[PDB]
């Protein structure tokens, strides 16, 4: 039984409600408890922030506020909670060993891909369409012009020769029976299967429309590097990888853009980012992998950086820090804190991590079978067409 | 390992619901239009002629005779070179050697219980360290197991591992690391694509009380806070394989062998189903 | 199969066989009982996709590659680590 | 080696060392090849 605020949103009453906590580090903690028997009382912290040295408007002063706070301030007695362990933070409170190695990642949108209905007539520009149908008509007629008139192939036959030698179906087994008929029938054969051949070599790349554009290269790559009005990226403000951004000289200019559009709380930012709101999160590994495991339409890209620990802040003389650490790297070297990846965060739905080419499914070539479709619906007609020249 | 590929390699090119809906669905439907075209041959005919034009290879046709019935036909022989050519386009890396892991992890039945096989499986470690401890608490029938396939050094257990004397080595995962990717042709690898099981951290030790404490964690974090860490990293800890058309045999492609022998088993069995149709 | 049907000679069953599985045509006549109508087209499925996994790397065993000979700049492993 | 270090995180750019239409002009050979069958075809 955790009492935390009520409302997320600042500007409204916070009222300290009862909610209850659950997962790995309430797991841990009862853990802790019971290994060294003291009794807690879990209260959630008053602002959604994890806490950073800020600068209040009143001069003259910087403050810790959130988690880091909470514990300064004597509000709290032991941070039990997903806090990366950094040189600024280390000033003022201890650390224990760590219970997580992670580190920063980014977190993106996995652009789901569209099948349009046109896309096996996609790897031919509509005017080479219009052309090689006029060509297999001009063709088709000009074998039977120089078969009738050969003093040594009828329009139909003709016709289907010339269709059915493009399309390999083999419907007209009529072969010209003139010479110069014979050569321009071979090559246009030769055509037909060149043109065959093209097509072919890249209907497989035009009917998946998938690039790498927001496939993201670490931090190093110029999208991150270079800030841009479409490519809204962000963290959660007010937490440890802001800091790692701001002590960062060099990166200083990615952190113009972070100031810009920062979020409250990470569930925040992934919901945005979710919603195509953002283009990129930066958030710890551990978060952002689990995240991606269950919300399974998001992808992590980054490559990992800022390798560093979750670790179960306390006041600067607390007496259970050694034992603390103590029971910590115990859990560790046991399988205790694989037991709690294994029930928190191993687990998964579905990952969408493979890297053979993509898997051809019903929604990719819809339009193959709507294409089978209207020719089924234009042949019904046709049966009315054939029996109407029939009666003529 | 030699690795394995799946019997199923040769039919992933397409979802199960693409097959079934291909070759059940679309396939009978666009027979029955062609015989109501042509009537307007038995309808075996019909369907045997579109199977083989969805796969060309000269198979033996009768071509239909009325003009609706060629083309419903031609664009059916559309489709066919559409699926050909989807399917053979990406059935190179689809049909490729998978490399699967001997073993899932230090709590697997092989390092547990090695004596329920057949082969004995050779796995072992160096004394005296931080993982021979962590065994020997945790599971002592596999440390006691794991002391007759001792090891002297990293190298000698390297090398008993390159020559086949040993299966598996159980080290710590950093220097494992290092060595799996300092290996030229990648013949070793850590299992689980980069698996940690004790998952501590190398630590600079100090005397109790030391002065020194809250100085060196407070330069290490600064140090790992700076990216210093991650240059040290890329100097020293990267290596080869980290940043990373083979011949068919029958093991590589016996999917196909066996959609032969179960057709082989079913056209048997129709046989006979026929004859006691045509006696009864 | 043909042979003993309730209701194809030995050389054009060949012929249909080996016709089948390259595309020549040489194989002319259709297996004529049910029992055959299926297993041969199988068949012709099978020889399709032993043509189409021969094909799909014949030209990378036709002509060797070069995996060693490409070296790249001092960041070789075979330079970085001789 | 400095030098090195500063033209790449300052000269470095994003072209470097970096699913096409095919129209008429990409097919001008194979149809230059049929309009040549045809003017041999009418001079047999
Ligand atoms: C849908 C887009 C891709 C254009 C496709 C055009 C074809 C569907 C049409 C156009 C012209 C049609 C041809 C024009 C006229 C001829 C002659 C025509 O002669 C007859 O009617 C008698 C046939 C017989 O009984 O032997 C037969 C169809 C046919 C081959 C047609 C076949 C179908 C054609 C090729
Ligand atoms: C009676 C005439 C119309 C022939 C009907 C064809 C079907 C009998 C064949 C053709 C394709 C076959 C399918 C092709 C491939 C799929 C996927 C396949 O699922 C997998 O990808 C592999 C799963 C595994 O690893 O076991 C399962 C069979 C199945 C449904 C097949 C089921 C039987 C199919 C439909
Ligand atoms: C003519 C019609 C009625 C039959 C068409 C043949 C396929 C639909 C059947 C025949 C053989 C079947 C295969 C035979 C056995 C294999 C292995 C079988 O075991 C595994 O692959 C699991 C993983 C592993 O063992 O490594 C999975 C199905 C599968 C691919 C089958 C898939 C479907 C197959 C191809
Ligand atoms: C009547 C049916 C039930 C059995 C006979 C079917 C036949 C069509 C044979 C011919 C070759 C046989 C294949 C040849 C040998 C292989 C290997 C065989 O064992 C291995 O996979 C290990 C590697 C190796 O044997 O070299 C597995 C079956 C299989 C696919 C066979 C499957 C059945 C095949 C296809
Ligand atoms: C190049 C490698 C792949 C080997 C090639 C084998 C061919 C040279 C042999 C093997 C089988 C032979 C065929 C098998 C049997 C047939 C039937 C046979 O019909 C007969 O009149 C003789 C037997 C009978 O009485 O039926 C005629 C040859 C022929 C086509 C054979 C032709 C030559 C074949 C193809
Ligand atoms: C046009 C006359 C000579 C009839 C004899 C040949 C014909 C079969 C046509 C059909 C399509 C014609 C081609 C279609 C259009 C191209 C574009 C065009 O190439 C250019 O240099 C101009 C730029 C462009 O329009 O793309 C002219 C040639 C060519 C290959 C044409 C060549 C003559 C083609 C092959
Ligand atoms: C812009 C666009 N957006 C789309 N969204 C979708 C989806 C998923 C539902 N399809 N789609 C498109 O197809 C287009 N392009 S189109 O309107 O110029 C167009 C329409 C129809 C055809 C033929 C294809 C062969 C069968 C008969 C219809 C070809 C081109
Ligand atoms: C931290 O753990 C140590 C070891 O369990 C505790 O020290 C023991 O305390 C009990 C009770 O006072 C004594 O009987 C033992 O003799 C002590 N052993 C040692 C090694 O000193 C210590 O009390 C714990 N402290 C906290 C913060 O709970
Ligand atoms: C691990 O430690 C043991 C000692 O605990 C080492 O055993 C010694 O080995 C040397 C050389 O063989 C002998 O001279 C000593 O008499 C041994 N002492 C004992 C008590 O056995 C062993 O060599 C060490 N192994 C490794 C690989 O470090
Ligand atoms: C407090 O929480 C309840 C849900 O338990 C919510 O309905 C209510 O609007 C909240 N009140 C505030 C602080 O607005
Ligand atoms: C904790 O355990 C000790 C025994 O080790 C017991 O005497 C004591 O009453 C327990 N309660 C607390 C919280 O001290
Ligand atoms: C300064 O901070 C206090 C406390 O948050 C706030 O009440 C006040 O409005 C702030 N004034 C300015 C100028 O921001
Ligand atoms: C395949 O694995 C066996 C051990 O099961 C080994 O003896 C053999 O050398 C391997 N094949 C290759 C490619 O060396
Ligand atoms: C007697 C038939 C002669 C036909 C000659 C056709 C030549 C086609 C050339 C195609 C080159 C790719
Ligand atoms: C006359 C009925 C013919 C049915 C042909 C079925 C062929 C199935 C082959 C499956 C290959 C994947
Ligand atoms: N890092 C290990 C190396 C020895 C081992 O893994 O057994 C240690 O110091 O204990
Ligand atoms: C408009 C005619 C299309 C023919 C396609 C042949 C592959
Ligand atoms: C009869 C011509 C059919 C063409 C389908 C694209």
């Amino acid at each position: 039984i955790c009492t935390g605020p009520n409302d997320t949103s600042p500007g409204s009453p916070r009222h300290t409600v009862p909610q209850c906590c659950y997962g790995f580090c309430i797991d841990l903690l009862i853990k802790l408890a019971r290994t060294m028997n003291f009794t807690y009382e879990v209260h959630l912290v008053a602002d959604g922030k994890f806490g950073t040295q800020e600068r209040v408007n009143n001069s003259n002063k910087k403050e810790w506020n959130g988690m880091m706070g909470e514990l300064l301030s004597g509000q709290a007695d032991m941070i039990v909670a997903p806090l990366t362990i950094n040189n600024e933070r280390a000033q003022y409170i201890e650390f224990s060993k760590p219970f997580k190695y992670q580190g920063l990642t980014i977190l993106v949108k996995k652009e789901i891909p569209r099948s349009t209905l046109d896309s096996f007539m996609q790897p031919f520009q509509s005017t080479l369409w219009l052309l090689v149908g006029l060509s297999v008509h001009v063709v088709a007629v000009m074998l039977y012009l120089l078969d009738r008139f050969s003093p040594f192939l009828t329009l139909s036959s003709a016709m289907w020769f010339s269709w059915g030698v493009l399309l390999n179906s083999g419907i007209g087994e009529g072969a010209p029976r003139s010479f110069s008929a014979r050569i321009l029938g071979m090559v246009w054969a030769g055509f037909a299967m060149i043109i065959v051949a093209s097509y072919t070599a890249n209907l497989a790349a035009f009917l998946v429309l998938d690039r790498p554009e927001e496939r993201i290269t670490g931090i190093n790559d110029p999208r991150l590097r270079n800030p841009s009005d479409k490519f809204i990226y962000a963290t959660v403000k007010q937490s440890s990888v802001d800091i790692y951004f701001r002590r960062q000289v060099e990166l200083s200019t990615m952190y113009r853009h972070m100031e810009k559009h920062n979020y409250e709380s990470a569930a925040e930012a992934i919901q945005a980012v979710r919603d195509n709101k953002l283009h990129a999160f930066i958030w710890d590994s551990a978060v952002l992998e689990f995240e991606a495991s269950q919300k399974c339409d998001l992808v992590t890209t980054g490559e990992l950086f800022f390798r560093s620990g979750f670790g179960i802040g306390m006041r600067k003389d607390s007496p259970w820090k050694q034992n603390v650490s103590l029971s910590i790297l115990k859990s560790h070297e046991n399988g205790f804190m694989e037991d709690l990846d294994k029930t928190w965060v191993r687990y998964q739905e579905c990952d969408s991590r493979s890297n053979a080419p993509a898997t051809l499914t019903f929604e990719n070539m819809a339009g193959v079978f709507m294409l089978v479709a209207g020719g089924i619906v234009a042949g019904i007609f046709l049966i009315f067409i054939e029996i109407a020249y029939k009666r003529h | 390992s030699n690795g394995t590929v799946s019997p199923s390699a040769f039919l992933e090119p397409f979802s199960a619901s693409v097959w079934v809906m291909m070759f059940v669905m679309l396939l009978i439907v666009s027979a029955i239009a062609v015989f109501v075209f042509e009537y307007f041959f038995t309808i075996g005919k019909a369907i045997w002629l579109l199977w083989g034009l969805v796969f060309n290879n000269s198979v033996p046709v009768q071509n239909p005779k009325g003009t609706t019935s060629k083309i419903m036909v031609s664009v059916w022989a559309f489709f066919a070179v559409i699926f050909l050519a989807s399917y053979t386009a990406n059935l190179a890396a689809f049909i490729q050697e998978e490399f699967v892991d001997q073993v899932t992890g230090l709590s697997d039945k092989k390092f547990q219980r090695p004596h329920d096989y057949s082969p004995p499986f050779r796995f072992g470690t160096v004394p005296n360290g931080s993982t021979e401890r962590n065994i020997r608490n945790n599971y002592p029938y596999m440390h006691q197991y794991m002391t007759r396939f001792n090891q002297r050094g990293v190298e000698d257990a390297l090398v008993s591992l390159k020559t086949g004397k040993l299966d598996a080595f159980i080290y710590d995962a950093a220097v494992l690391n290092y060595k799996a990717g300092r290996d030229e042709g990648c013949k070793l690898v850590t299992i689980g694509s980069g698996y940690i099981f004790a998952t501590t951290g190398y630590g600079i030790a100090l005397q109790k009380g030391s002065p020194w404490k809250r100085q060196i964690d407070l330069a290490l974090l600064q140090f790992v806070g700076d990216g210093e860490m991650e240059e040290l990293e890329t100097l020293w800890l990267t290596g080869i394989c980290h940043n990373e058309s083979s011949q068919l045999d029958i093991d590589n492609m016996a999917g196909v062998f066996y959609m032969l022998a179960a057709a082989m088993a079913l056209s048997l069995i129709t046989f006979i189903w026929e004859h006691l149709f045509y006696w009864k």
